[PDB]
């Protein structure tokens, strides 16, 4: 649906953590 | 210390609310130094529009009307927003297993993020609702003496199932928590003062592998 | 007619942008209306509502309403066909007098349905791109709702000021206000059916320029 | 821009009013 068009895009990068 | 908030006020508050707020995160000579970090990003002509998951048009201020520019930490004169990600990054590793099933194993850069007055702000929106990842949003605000009546800028919570929300003004040196999928729907309404504020989302293992596949 | 409108509509728009009218056709007329309206609803027409610029298909987290529209003129719907005609009266004796705008045209009625469950319609302008769009004008049904619980309400933000406008979406109430930019405005998540009926008026010189 | 992403939709027909 339209969702997508609102959400904030979360970048093109994820930082390993935790675990 | 970051361990007894995390067990004693925020795995609470998420699991029987999905939103916590933490006041005082820092504290003021810390909270200020961040303030100094970023007003300096933001005079260096470093932030650009924020950016939306699928977007349509170039210039979307309507739907978001902030300004954007991605941290990673260890960046030469941003120590002090280093040091808050340290933060914020000790405080989810020790929530592990105490945040319903979620296993949060990963995390977005730092979206540090102005909007600029001038009635600008975000419309109600879900920060993930296609299943990307992402579990728990955390905003860090960096507004002294923010008067909502004059300026603005209320967050604006719309707990799904419930006619309440929760308006979380964005005070100076407050730590936000809240799931980032569609239980959480939120607006930033407009805003008549500079609003500065740093966004973490942290990813759960489980659910960040299904998106890899599933993108 | 011409007393409300010149005496109390008239100032409020240009003073303020915003006009609220409570009472405006009365309880008997307020429930035929509602019959109506629920007549159409029941028989399942009313599709989603539509943007200017459609996407997606589903756009439910844009809007979240169901909607139908009338032109007053359908057999079975003459007391929206009176709605309208009051409307119509109003405005057009309001000519010259509403700020500059020199209304010559009006939208078929949107009939509108949020069916609960956390529907709404997030921040939005009606008239972005001067679309001729120069005054909306929405007449609700909704008897005894109780905003606490039920949410629906109809936040407006005028520009340049923080301060709003929460509007109740309560019966026999009619609402105007400035289509353009400068009140934005959403529909706060609903929690139980939310039912109201819109005209958009056109100005003259502003509609034949987007054409 | 965006803003018509969000703006209700007008339909097609418009009916001659006033004058
Ligand atoms: O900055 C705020 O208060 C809220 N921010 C957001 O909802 C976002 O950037 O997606
Ligand atoms: O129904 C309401 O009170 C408000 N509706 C709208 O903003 C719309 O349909 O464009
Ligand atoms: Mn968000
Ligand atoms: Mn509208």
């Amino acid at each position: 649906d339209a969702c997508t068009l609102l959400a904030p895009a979360a970048g093109d990068t994820i930082i390993s953590l935790c675990f | 210390p970051a361990l007894k908030l995390a067990l004693e006020y925020i795995v609470p508050a998420m699991n029987k609310h999905g939103i916590c707020v933490v006041d005082d995160f820092l504290g003021k000579e810390t909270g200020q130094q961040i303030g100094d970090e970023v007003r300096a990003l933001h005079d260096t002509g470093k932030f650009t529009d924020g950016q939306l998951v699928s977007q349509k048009s170039d210039s979307s201020k309507d739907i978001r009307g902030d300004k954007i520019t991605w941290i990673e930490g260890k960046e030469p004169g941003c120590e002090t927003i280093g040091l808050l990600m340290s933060s914020m990054d000790d405080l989810i590793c020790h929530c592990n297993g105490k945040l319903g099933s979620y296993k949060i194993n990963g995390r977005t850069k730092a979206m540090v993020a102005c909007y600029p007055g001038n009635g600008t702000g975000y419309v109600r929106h879900v920060d993930n609702c296609n299943g990307d990842g992402r579990c728990v949003t955390c905003i860090y605000y960096l507004n002294k003496d923010w008067d909502a009546k004059v300026s603005g800028g209320i967050l604006r919570i719309f707990p799904e199932g419930k006619a309440q929300f929760a308006d979380i003004e964005p005070k100076f040196d407050r730590l936000l928590f809240f799931w980032s999928d569609r239980r959480n729907p939120h607006e930033v309404q407009p805003a008549y003062a500079t609003r500065y504020a740093i966004t973490v989302w942290y990813f759960d293992a489980d659910e960040t592998a299904a998106a890899k596949v599933k993108y």
